[PDB]
């Protein structure tokens, strides 16, 4: 993930200078695969072990992930359903959870304010309730056929009456329903049904969650969503679907400490990841180049030395050039000059030398007659 | 500008000839004034080599970050008119990303909007046709109606006319939706949202003679009957996801729906509607509202009542562990 | 609840309820063995019944009843004539509630149509002369609009007339009109304004395309119609050519006449030529154009036919489309336009011309730019009416598309304007001149002694509008520009364009006079949010809580 501010002007009036805002600023930012170390971390997790769904059902072999609870899934649920057979009589028990919250620096603050804008939803049915237990300590293919059972001799029993969202795209919801049409036939569980039940739960509830940020922060419209949302492809193409909308996630929190000041420019950055996974796959190593005012982040490239300074002076066409750069790193990707051996030299509060590669980019205009 | 003047710039510029290459690179840049007099001074210069490529080169320029102030007029009169007059086989495209653009200030604005939006979709429409001007030789200079009927050019209508209603609703009936929500909807439903967005019951009658009879009296649309189905959706909304029996909106809302009936056949019988639908036992205000429509008579008091001893056979069962409602016939003598 | 039906919105809970009271009825009144009481009873019961489908259903079950006691009378009784005298009343109220009731549902409660029932061919003809037929090709923005094909084909149903001969009569009246007088050459030129075609291409979309478009193909060929023995003349052709063109598409078109769109258009041309000669009696006909290549031709008409305006016309728009340019001759043709006063029509070609190097020389040109750009403006006067400004606006627009308006008097074109108390037209022709010093000259004096926040208010309300936006804001940045260097501050001051002449001095960087003034002659948080603005601005910002006083020193120190 690298976010790179290139500006480009003309003329230059000294050397070496702060650019000015009649400049054209252009942000390259590239974007890797996973965030483990942002907000989106029990996100990606819970994609993570999507990704293992998603496989095991492709496959069949399933890879599970280590249990991050102390309980077992079949606990989860048995408890799960008698909460909620409580709640719907000879019950409602009510629960008091106190928990000690505390920030750890400056940075966390805007850490929280990206938290909150993928915090779970205020508004959860019964399907992602039991996804998000499921999505942590299934270690085994018995779980999922005991977790399902246990579903089934609830919704036979007619104990619950399970909380539901619209669209419905899971098969236990309809299986609800029918449930609420009298008693239904009893459901079988072999081969990979069992995993593909659950894989239907979690695409809705990543759905639901990425559309409350997209048109909670005014980023998509369902519109703009609707090509990545649409059932008219298989599961697979679904998942793949849900990675993309995920990578321009990670595209998104990646830029939201810098461009925060400007909707525009977190309107037109979504728009143009939006716009290039609608008719390209899955890219990671593709930079997406955005051009932003140098007004709203003049002061970013105020308080950062540039790693590279270029100045280029040109006569009509640009096929002779004298060039004359200045780069704090090696601008040479087949040669390396001799910075000074940081051994038994300076190790104390004194800082480290620094040497700049200056380049000077010269010609000789040969004419053919 | 006389400060931007260089010799280097002014060959170069004397040199192209593609005047779309600087409009383009000037759309691209945020300036639209620029642009606008490029357009301006090159009027016939691009006029005898345009066609659909450039015009959609035109709308790839063309982004979403300048002011429509300065655009809409320039839409109503030089834009439109002159794609209208020129190539009619472009009015497609250029409705589709109008369709989209307007959808655009869904997001980009939340004031003006829908006002905005509905002044820019209905720039393809209210722009002047080319009718005056004496000229019947270029026959494409009447923009022929075979490229307005078609699909894209039909949505967009519906969209106008869908703009224009839900500024309606923003001003005069205070029923604000998203567009999404408007595209998907009927006018039943239209004013179930009206008292959807209601929430004190004492104002319930209130604004149904206020707005919401205003609307019924404007579409042909039936009072007491809408009002028992906006009661049975209440019911539906809650009861069916009712895993909690303390979702008690229902009753208050249903209870000023049911003073708003004038018809004494659609009160009983939608209170009938509540008893069949409400978790036996029911609340305190439903026990109320049964008391109470006991002590009147009716000829379908006698089904009232026949409801509750219905009630009371499911509070036995559910008692019982049987929660099942009317079992068939075989069971009986099981449950006995 | 018949009567509740009269006043009630909706009828969807009445309707059940009067139906199951109606079947009621109907069952007691099915089981009486005499059937002459029968319908005794159910004619006056019927009678009471209001306008409806539920009329329609009682009138029905009455001739029902009227039908079974006819099967009891034998034909030597004098019942049957009695029976039958009163079927055919039952039938005339039938027609005339069917006919009611397709009426109303339209929303056609005029006591005209209501008359007319007896006539149903006149009451469809009445119903194709709708507005709303007119309004739907006029305007193009259908959300509700009455259906007159599914009005009038139901009431000849009911009427039981055949709706054949009345659209044959209809194509009749419309398409092939008789020779009377009402027809004028210039609305031949533009038969969209015709409500005539409009209908017919109404009553043409009905029926399928498959056999309108060979039907509008033999109008536009043939002699005779396909509806008579009536001669067809060109004017009729054109009428006929120019509903395919509406209705039919280019495949549909050139599958009939086997024949390019540009044929197609050719033939139109033609056809348009011939009726508007037609119509002033010029005996021009079609065979003038199938022979004799084109140049010959063209030329010898100019010749033999430059008395004529509209063969002047003719050989204009022939030489615009066959690509002749010849010098004379387009020197000829620009000036016998002007000569019959065609002022608009002379600006159109000189701009359908104003692409071409060859005809930028010829010695009418710059002639004809001078002329046409004048009269509108010395015809019009104060005060301005929408009219008067467009063509006002269309005489700038032809100094902007002319590439030779620096040969053209613009400081007359400007008085013209001043004339017209239009201060910020006149500077936009005094701005395109090529001289410089004389612009220069112009446009001090000119500035001097027009208040200049009248100007901005004029280039705001009409000069941002149409094409001419992109040119207002370099008028504004001109006098902008001026002010500030005759120190004339104040005049904008007091008005809203001030704070816009703060701005006006960020882009052009001649903040250095605005900011003195202010500093000196007005107060200083004025000058000290312009210092401000202006260091935000140029990417050195003045850090804030600052006194105006100390900011008024470092932008001083800044100059130097």
């Amino acid at each position: 993930t690298a976010i790179a501010l290139d500006i480009s002007w003309s003329p230059v009036d000294e050397i070496l200078q702060i650019p000015p805002l009649s400049s054209t600023a252009t942000l390259n930012i590239k974007v890797e695969s996973g965030e483990p170390r942002g907000p989106l971390n029990h996100l990606y997790r819970e994609l993570k072990f999507l990704l293992v769904l998603a496989d095991g059902l492709r496959t069949g072999v399933t890879e599970w992930l280590e249990p991050l609870e102390a309980k077992s899934a079949v606990e989860l649920v048995q408890e799960f359903l008698n909460d909620l057979n409580k709640l719907d009589g000879f019950g409602d028990s009510t629960k008091k959870d106190t928990e000690v919250e505390t920030l750890k620096h400056d940075t966390a603050a805007v850490d929280r304010s990206v938290k909150r804008l993928f915090k779970v939803r205020s508004d959860l049915d019964f399907a992602e309730q039991l996804w998000c237990k499921m999505s942590s300590s299934v270690i085994s293919y018995q779980d999922l056929v005991k977790c399902f059972t246990l579903i089934i001799q609830s919704l036979q029993r007619g104990d619950i009456q399970p909380w539901l969202h619209s669209g419905s795209n899971s098969l236990l919801s309809k299986l609800i329903h029918q449930s609420y049409h009298g008693t239904m036939d009893t459901v079988s569980l072999s081969g990979t049904i069992p995993v593909q039940m659950l894989l239907e739960i979690g695409l809705d509830k990543l759905k639901k969650d990425y559309i409350s940020f997209f048109i909670g922060q005014e980023l998509a419209s369902l519109n703009h969503l609707e090509y990545f949302i649409a059932p008219s492809v298989d599961i697979q193409e679904q998942v793949y679907r849900v990675q993309k909308l995920h990578h321009i996630l990670e595209i998104l929190v990646s830029c939201m400490p810098f461009i925060k000041s400007q909707h525009e420019l977190l309107f037109s950055l979504t728009q143009i990841c939006i716009k290039y996974y609608k008719q390209n796959p899955l890219d990671e190593q593709h930079i997406f180049q955005l051009p932003v005012r140098p007004t709203a982040v003049k002061n970013l490239y105020q308080s950062e030395k540039p790693q590279k300074w270029r100045v280029e002076i040109y006569s009509g066409q640009k096929k002779i050039k004298t060039v004359w750069q200045l780069s704090d790193s090696s601008p040479i990707d087949h040669l390396n000059f001799h910075k000074p051996d940081f051994s038994e030299l300076t190790l104390n509060g004194s800082l480290e030398e620094r040497i700049f590669f200056t380049n000077m980019v010269t010609c000789s205009q040969v004419h053919f007659k | 500008g006389p400060e931007k003047f260089s010799g280097s710039s002014w060959i170069e510029f004397l040199n192209n000839e593609d005047d779309l290459k600087d409009i383009f690179l000037q759309l691209k840049e945020g300036n639209l004034v620029c642009a606008q007099y490029l357009w301006l001074r090159h009027r016939a210069n691009f006029e005898s080599r345009f066609d659909v490529k450039m015009l959609e080169s035109l709308l790839n320029s063309m982004s979403a970050s300048v002011s429509l102030q300065k655009l809409c007029p320039w839409f109503k009169n030089d834009v439109i008119p002159f794609v209208r007059r020129t190539v009619p086989e472009g009015q497609i495209i250029l409705a589709k990303w109008l369709e989209q653009a307007a959808r655009n200030l869904e997001l980009t604005d939340k004031a003006n909007w829908p006002e905005n939006g509905l002044q820019l979709a209905e720039i393809f429409f209210t722009a002047e046709k080319t009718d005056e001007l004496g000229l019947a030789s270029s026959w494409h200079w009447i923009s022929l109606k075979d490229y307005q009927n078609t699909e894209e050019v039909c949505q967009l209508r519906t969209l106008v006319n869908n703009l224009r209603e839900l500024i309606t609703l923003h001003r005069k009936y205070n029923c604000k939706l998203a567009l999404s929500d408007f595209e998907k909807e009927n006018t039943t439903t239209i004013v179930f949202r009206m008292f959807d967005k209601v929430l004190a019951p004492e104002l319930i009658p209130s604004i149904l003679e206020k707005f919401i009879r205003v609307y019924m009296r404007e579409h042909d649309l039936q009072e007491e009957e809408l009002l028992l189905l906006y009661i049975e959706d209440l019911l539906n909304r809650c009861s069916s996801k009712s895993t909690s029996l303390f979702e008690t909106a229902w009753e208050a809302k249903a209870m000023a729906v049911i003073a708003c009936l004038s018809d004494t056949d659609l009160i009983f019988d939608a209170v009938l509607k509540i008893m069949y639908a409400a978790v036996v036992p029911w609340s305190a205000a439903v026990e109320q509202l049964v008391k109470q429509h006991l002590e009147m008579d009716h000829p379908k008091v006698k089904l009232l009542q026949e409801s509750y001893k219905l009630m009371e056979m499911k509070k036995l069962l559910r008692g019982y562990g049987i929660r099942e409602v009317n079992l068939l016939n075989k069971e009986i003598m099981r449950v006995v | 609840k018949l009567l509740k039906l009269t006043q009630a919105k909706s009828s969807t809970l009445i309707n059940k309820e009067i139906t199951k009271i109606t079947q009621t009825i109907e069952s007691c009144l099915l089981s009486i063995v005499n059937p002459e009481w029968a319908v005794a009873i159910a004619i006056s019961l019927a009678q009471d019944i209001p306008e409806g489908s539920f009329k329609i259903s009682a009138l029905k079950f009455c001739l029902y009843l009227a039908e079974r006691w006819l099967q009891n009378i034998p034909s030597q009784d004098e019942k049957r004539e009695k029976a039958e005298a009163l079927l055919k009343k039952l039938h005339i109220q039938y027609r005339r509630s069917g006919t009611e009731a397709v009426l109303i549902a339209h929303k056609l409660n005029t006591e005209e149509y209501l008359r007319v029932i007896g006539k149903p061919a006149h009451l469809i003809v009445s119903l194709y002369e709708h507005p709303s037929i007119n309004q739907r090709i006029q305007n193009s923005s259908g959300t509700d609009y009455p259906d007159i094909h599914a009005a009038a084909k139901e009431i000849a149903e009911v009427n039981e007339i055949n709706l054949e001969k009345v659209w044959d009569m209809l194509l009749e009246k419309w398409l092939c009109p008789s020779t009377k007088p009402g027809e004028k050459p210039s609305e031949l030129f533009e038969l969209q304004e015709d409500e005539a075609l409009r209908r017919v291409q109404y009553l043409l979309l009905s029926r399928p395309i498959d056999y309108s478009s060979r039907m509008l193909f033999v109008f536009a060929t043939s002699t005779t119609t396909t509806l008579g023995m009536h001669q067809l003349t060109f004017a009729h052709r054109t009428r006929a050519l120019q509903c395919l063109f509406y209705l039919a598409d280019k495949e549909t078109i050139e599958s009939l006449f086997k024949k390019p769109i540009e044929e197609v258009k050719s033939y139109l041309r033609c056809i348009t030529f011939l009726a508007s000669f037609e119509t002033l009696n010029i005996p021009i006909t079609y065979e003038l154009f199938c022979s004799s290549p084109k140049e010959g031709m063209i030329k010898g008409l100019w010749k033999n036919h430059s008395h004529e305006s509209m063969a002047v016309r003719l050989v204009t728009e022939l030489c615009l489309e066959y690509k002749i340019y010849d010098l004379q001759l387009w020197n000829g043709l620009l000036q016998k336009l002007l000569g019959f006063n065609m002022i608009p029509y002379l600006r159109k070609v000189l701009k359908a011309i104003s692409s071409i190097h060859s005809l930028w020389q010829v010695p009418y040109f710059s002639k004809a730019w001078q002329r046409v750009i004048q009269i509108p403006l010395l015809s019009a006067s104060c005060p301005l009416s929408p009219d008067q400004l467009s063509d006002c606006s269309e005489s700038l627009i032809a100094v902007l598309e002319c590439p030779v308006s620096g040969d053209l008097d613009l400081i007359g074109v400007a008085r013209q304007y001043i004339q017209l108390e239009l201060p910020a037209f006149a500077l936009a022709c005094l701005m395109l001149m090529p001289h410089s010093e004389k612009r220069h000259q112009q446009i001090k004096n000119f500035l001097g002694s027009c208040d200049p926040q009248v100007i901005l208010k004029q280039l705001e309300e009409h000069m941002n509008t149409g094409q001419l936006a992109g040119f207002s804001h370099q008028i504004r940045s001109l006098i902008l520009n001026n002010i500030i260097n005759k120190k004339e501050f104040g005049i904008l001051a007091k008005t809203k364009y001030f704070q816009m002449l703060k701005m006006h001095a960020m882009n052009t960087n001649n903040i250095t006079e605005l900011v003195n003034y202010l500093a000196n002659d007005l107060s200083l948080d004025e000058a000290s949010v312009l210092i401000t603005e202006y260091s935000k601005h140029c990417g050195k910002p003045v850090p804030p809580d600052t006194a105006p006083c100390e900011i008024l020193k470092m932008f001083l120190s800044g100059l130097s």
